[PDB]
């Protein structure tokens, strides 16, 4: 058949964003560890210099 | 009614650098995301290329891994198809189409496109 008569698989994402535990998340990447050099420090709990 | 028309077709050896022209009057070409199409002789309609309005994404089909690139002309709201490294299996007439408002994302279906143009008969020879 043509593309008009061949099966199309379909999955569509619906996002339930309402204020709640929000347990699904995207991955967060980490910068390598530096020592003994004044550096901006960022951590999941808090950031700082 | 959209005067969607295309030009820029001739016989050429493999690797000749030739371009296309999507002309869009009537509706908006600045905001829409669009795609390119062909009617292969002895085969069915197959996808060519796609772009979003501001050129923040591109997508193509399987056999165009290094031969194609999609870019936009803003003066006349045209989209080029800078293509090279030709293969004799590429002979067809190329059609640029029209889509509803797209924020971001790529689609390729020959029929997903509501409007079709006049076309340009591209050809390849060794």
């Amino acid at each position: 058949n043509g593309v008009g008569y061949q099966p199309y698989r379909v999955v569509v994402l619906s996002f339930e964003l309402l204020h709640a535990p929000a347990t699904v998340c995207g991955p967060k990447k980490s910068t390598n560890l530096v020592k003994n050099k004044c550096v901006n420090f960022n951590f999941n709990g808090l950031t700082g210099t | 009614q959209v005067q969607l028309v295309e030009s820029g077709g001739g016989l050429v050896q493999a690797g000749g650098s030739l371009r296309l022209s999507c002309a869009a009057s009537g509706r908006t070409f600045s905001s829409y995301s669009m795609g390119w199409f062909r009617q292969a002789q002895g085969k069915e309609r197959e996808f060519v290329a796609t772009i979003n309005g501001n050129g923040r994404d591109t997508y193509y089909t399987n056999s165009v891994k290094g031969r194609f690139t999609i870019s936009r002309d803003d003066a006349t709201n045209t989209v080029y198809l800078q293509m090279n490294s030709l293969k004799p299996e590429d002979t067809a007439i190329y059609y640029c189409a029209a889509d509803k408002d797209v924020y971001y994302g790529y689609t390729s279906f020959p029929n997903e496109y509501e409007y079709w143009g006049q076309g340009t008969q591209v050809t390849v020879s060794s």
